[PDB]
RNA sequence: GAAACUGCGAAUGGCUCAUUAAAUCAGUUAUAGUUUGUUUGAUGGUUACUCGGAUAACCGUAGUAAUUCUAGAGCUAAUACGUGCACCCCGAAAGGGAUGCAUUUAUUAGAUAGCGAUGAUUCAUGAUAACUCGACGGAUCGCACGGCCGCCGGCGACGCAUCAUUCAAAUUUCUGCCCUAUCAACUUUCGAUGGUAGGAUAGUGGCCUACCAUGGUGGUGACGGGUGACGGAGAAUUAGGGUUCGAUUCCGGAGAGGGAGCCUGAGAAACGGCUA
């Protein structure tokens, strides 16, 4: 099958390199993934060296999403994939992949903003509320697409590793270089 | 073609074989697992509702569930599952296997069939006299359910009413009576007080 | 191959081992434990080889079996089981105890214990790091792992080991001055005082050891164990006392003891 | 700006979208940027420490160790990006004659950017793991020609 | 105590030298780049007086020329199989949420010269926000019987999980190999050299994909060809230097008529395993 072996290789040279061994199964690779967004979530195991597991997520819909700066992390459902760096082909296709950009819905994370600032985008707890208003900062190009309701977002696990699509809110630098690359 | 009838609720079994093309027309193009009537089968057959189990073809191959054909395949089969034994043989081995068509045809060489509903006059040998079975349930909570006991009603003084006595050729006297599993004992309270002992 | 090799050729045994050539094929294969293969004695080789208890392969088994045998105080049934240095061998019917310590020549020796001092052993520390929850704990080269070890303990120290209570009795920090013995490599079993630590980023570090009568060896830090504060060690050693003498002067003994004898 | 690439690149670990500020803080923590000393005696590059490339196979400022041998040549090509060819020389002792002949090997090496190099410049390379099919070390340290 | 289920082993050993010329292999390195049944040590939170459904042996109807080829029926077990007692946030400070271990992501601490280690790690490890449709957290067995007035309790066996250890593997650094130039250029569309982002893998890596750059090797012999070429420890002969040999019992590698693919498993691209 699927080999991680430099044997079938050039040589630095050039040189072809003649065979004096058949394929070894702890140098094999494995089908990719392919994991897609749909509402039929299908995760398979797959048993790997050592007896240990791995979990290859075929489709996904939902995931685990962190606010860096307001260091909260919601599970969320994931809506579209909108840039990918590798192969612009695996963004028509809606491929979840590690790094890929895409819009998760902003709802979870509005509940937990008008919970801890009460705005929208009982003595003692106005007290509290108050006091966290003081220091309150929104960037203004991530408070934008709250009224759409999605937040532009990156994954940041591999979901045919470990079968989840989890992220983070694009935000800072990092989120005006990717909104750069959709403005056409 | 020869049958294989069973009867489950009497535990008899007979075998028949019938050359009649006419009568055997109501068993062709049937299929495993349905039902099949023995009015046409014969008169002593009258109201019997006959069940397709399976089968083997005149080369012996077995027929097997869900090959939509009547004629023979080649499937890779795994240990244990029907038409694949594989006594003796490596786990995780699978072989290729030839295997007849779930569908009933003349090219079969027996059928074997359940008797899920009897008729008007009972067959001879098949409804007649009923086989007792061989053992008696051994976990303790089956004893508890055939003879309807409680939870304080004791389980080991029953297992005494189907215990079997015999004489052996070279003695006179035996009786043999199985071993109740699963039956809460001081020995298994104790070793439930030591186990959560070490954890503390 | 396509797994773990469950034999042993004789000739690739260990040479300490002392296995005559001719006497077979094989060698006892040593299984794992808390010595590696190369550095430990299995037990067949102890009761047969060593002390002659037993004559044949079968008759170790017969000894074992019957719970007659205790190593660090705990009953060893299995024949290849890799006792090693400072290990303790007890056998209550015969009334005796060894300890397991290299000979001047690099060879294991059985040094009989008195009944006191069968009660501990002395473990060299290979790393002290936290666990699971914070805990730290200590690993020795001897397999044991050690929880809430003493905070002045680290790397290279030796623990004198209470077999027991098991639990660390006391420790001795590995630094120059101390009286130390040579567990690998050419310089093995010779005992003498770490006088230097020689450093080298990236590389090993040396240590050079000076003998009672002025040798002086060098060898690497993972190949010293310190046996005391000072210049006493806490263990008995046997006769040669970790003092190698040249073949000139073990030739000169020879010649005067059949004179003697 | 360093983004060039289809992908943003950023340092792992180094949050850059803190309400709070780094001043005060450690490298690679408040938004700082990230650097470490390789040991074995070798300088920290100021172009590494104040500079503001991305580069994972840095050795001051990427993820990798070095660790394994510690190798001196002189730069043969530096054509290829963020890569050298360091040509080593060497004598190999001829036995039967008790005579040398001259040999060499062109060992590929990873060199930061925070390293300026040209042909003929003497250069220091420390192995690491395999960053590439053939790249097995990284430019420690290099001297210019003539220096 | 036969049989049978379950468990484990059969990946060692033995045999051979066909392929293979910086490849194998040798000495010497690295894994801060990974997996590792077992052994050894340590570590696993503040119907339950014990659950459910199957199946073998057995029993009895059989089919086929035929095979540890095979179908149907009647029974009954488990350490088989499937289940199941088992500080932070919100807040009218009540109450509620989360709260074992593991998994996945993000934020944060890991100082200085309470606060561990390295030549060197945002390392060990801690806290926090969530996440997973988690083969995890004992429905097991032997012996011995005692101590309290039903309670409590001994010494073992087997098994699950985590770390360390041991037994090992994989990949890997540097240097080193016979003849041939009547072999001087070779490599790169379809990976050749490198970069970025992914995929895959136990894990590093053009190992593979997309995109980008135009590199990489070579009279210090690349590339190609020859070998009646497995490499080494070694063998013969040797004043010295040297010449020749090394299929074969030790070590390493490779293969099981030729290829390829794969299941089981801690471990096999296994062949006294399977598939073509
Ligand atoms: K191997
Ligand atoms: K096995
Ligand atoms: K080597
Ligand atoms: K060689
Ligand atoms: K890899
Ligand atoms: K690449
Ligand atoms: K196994
Ligand atoms: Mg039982
Ligand atoms: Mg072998
Ligand atoms: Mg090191
Ligand atoms: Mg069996
Ligand atoms: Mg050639
Ligand atoms: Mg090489
Ligand atoms: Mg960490
Ligand atoms: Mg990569
Ligand atoms: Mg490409
Ligand atoms: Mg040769
Ligand atoms: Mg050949
Ligand atoms: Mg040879
Ligand atoms: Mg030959
Ligand atoms: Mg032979
Ligand atoms: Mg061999
Ligand atoms: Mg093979
Ligand atoms: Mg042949
Ligand atoms: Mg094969
Ligand atoms: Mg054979
Ligand atoms: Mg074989």
């Amino acid at each position: 099958g699927i080999s991680r072996d430099s044997m079938h290789k050039r040589r630095a040279t050039g040189g072809k390199k003649k065979s004096w061994r058949k394929k070894r199964k702890y140098e094999l690779g494995r089908q990719p993934a392919n994991t897609k967004i749909s509402s039929n979530k299908t995760v398979r195991r797959i048993r790997v060296r050592g007896g240990n597991v791995k979990w290859r997520a075929l489709r996904l819909d939902t995931g685990n999403f962190s606010w860096g700066s307001e260091a909260v992390t919601r599970k969320t459902r994931i809506l579209d994939v909108v840039y990918n760096a590798s192969n612009n082909e695996l963004v028509r296709t809606q491929t979840l992949v590690k790094s890929a950009i895409v819009q998760v819905d902003a709802a979870p994370f509005k509940q937990w903003y008008l919970q801890h600032y009460g705005i929208d985008i009982s003595n003692h707890v106005v007290r509290k509320i108050e006091n966290r208003q003081a220091d309150r900062k929104l960037d203004s190009h991530l408070e934008e697409q709250f009224a759409s309701g999605r937040l532009l977002a990156c994954i940041s696990s591999r979901p045919g590793q470990c079968g989840r699509a989890d992220g983070y809110i694009l935000e800072g630098k990092e989120l005006e270089f990717y909104m750069k690359k959709l403005q056409k | 073609m020869k049958f294989n009838i069973a009867n489950p609720t009497t535990g008899c079994q007979k075998k028949l074989e019938i050359d009649d093309d006419q009568k055997l027309r109501a068993f062709f193009d049937k299929r495993i697992s349905q039902e099949v009537s023995g009015d046409s089968l014969g008169e002593e057959f009258k109201g019997y509702v006959f069940k397709i189990m399976g089968g083997c073809d005149k080369q012996g191959f077995p027929m097997k569930q869900g090959v939509l054909t009547p004629g023979r395949v080649r499937l890779l089969l795994y240990r244990g599952t029907p038409c694949f034994r594989g006594y003796g043989r490596r786990n995780g081995e699978r072989r290729r296997k030839s295997v007849r068509g779930c569908i009933v045809s003349p090219d079969l060489s027996v059928l074997n069939l359940v008797i899920v509903k009897k008729g008007e006059n009972d067959l001879p040998g098949l409804t007649d006299t009923e086989k007792p079975r061989m053992r008696g349930p051994k976990r303790a909570s089956k004893i508890r359910k055939l003879f309807n006991l409680s939870k304080e009603d004791d389980v080991r003084k029953y297992v005494n009413t189907y215990r079997r006595n015999f004489t052996t050729k070279t003695g006179k006297n035996a009786s043999k009576a199985p071993k109740i599993q699963r039956l809460v004992t001081p020995l298994t309270l104790q070793r439930k007080r030591a186990r959560i002992a070490d954890k503390k | 191959a396509r797994g773990l090799k469950k034999h042993l050729k004789r000739l690739n045994a260990p040479k300490h081992w002392m296995l005559d050539k001719l006497g077979g094929a094989f060698a006892p294969k040593p299984s794992s434990g808390p010595h590696k293969s190369r550095e430990c004695l299995p037990l067949v080789i102890i009761l047969r080889n060593r002390l002659k208890y037993a004559l044949t392969y079968r008759e170790v088994i017969s000894i074992l079996m019957q719970r007659q045998v205790m190593v660090d105080g705990k009953v060893r049934t299995d024949k290849t089981y890799p006792a090693g240095f400072m290990d303790v061998v007890t056998i209550p019917k015969t009334n005796e105890s060894f300890r397991l310590l290299y000979d001047t020549k690099g060879r294991f020796r059985l040094h009989s214990l008195r009944d006191e001092e069968a009660k501990f052993k002395l473990c060299k520390v290979r790393s002290v790091q936290f666990g699971q929850k914070g805990i730290p704990y200590l690993n020795t080269y001897d397999g044991r792992t050690i929880r809430y070890p003493d905070p002045l303990i680290k790397a290279n120290d030796t623990i004198k080991l209470d077999l027991d209570s098991n639990k660390i009795v006391d420790f001795i920090k590995f630094d120059v001055g101390n009286v130390v013995m040579v567990t690998g490599g050419r310089n093995r079993g010779r005992v003498g005082i770490l006088k230097n630590r020689e450093k080298h980023k990236g590389s090993f570090e040396t240590v050079h050891i000076q003998d009672s009568q002025g040798h002086e060896f060098a060898t690497r830090l993972g190949n010293v164990f310190t046996l005391g504060k000072g210049s006493k060690p806490w263990v008995s050693l046997p006769k040669g006392k970790g003092i190698k003498l040249s073949i000139i002067e073990e030739a000169r003994k020879r010649m005067a003891a059949q004179s003697a004898t | 700006a360093e983004q060039t690439e289809k992908a943003f690149l950023k340092q792992p670990g180094v949050f850059l979208s803190s309400k709070k500020t780094g001043k005060g803080k450690r490298p690679g923590k408040g938004g700082n940027r990230y650097f470490k000393s390789i040991g074995l005696g070798f300088k920290t590059p100021r172009e590494a420490t104040e500079g503001t490339y991305i580069d994972k196979k840095c050795p001051f400022t990427g993820n990798v160790s070095i660790r394994g041998r510690i190798l001196a040549g002189t730069c043969h090509s530096a054509k290829m990006n963020r890569t050298i060819i360091v040509r080593r020389n060497y004598l190999h002792y001829v036995k039967k004659y008790q005579r040398y002949e001259k040999r060499h090997s062109n060992i590929p090496a990873h060199i930061s950017p925070c390293f300026r190099v040209k042909e003929g410049d003497h250069v220091t390379i420390g192995q690491c793991r395999p960053l590439s099919k053939t790249v097995r070390f990284n430019v420690l340290k290099v001297i210019p020609a003539g220096s």
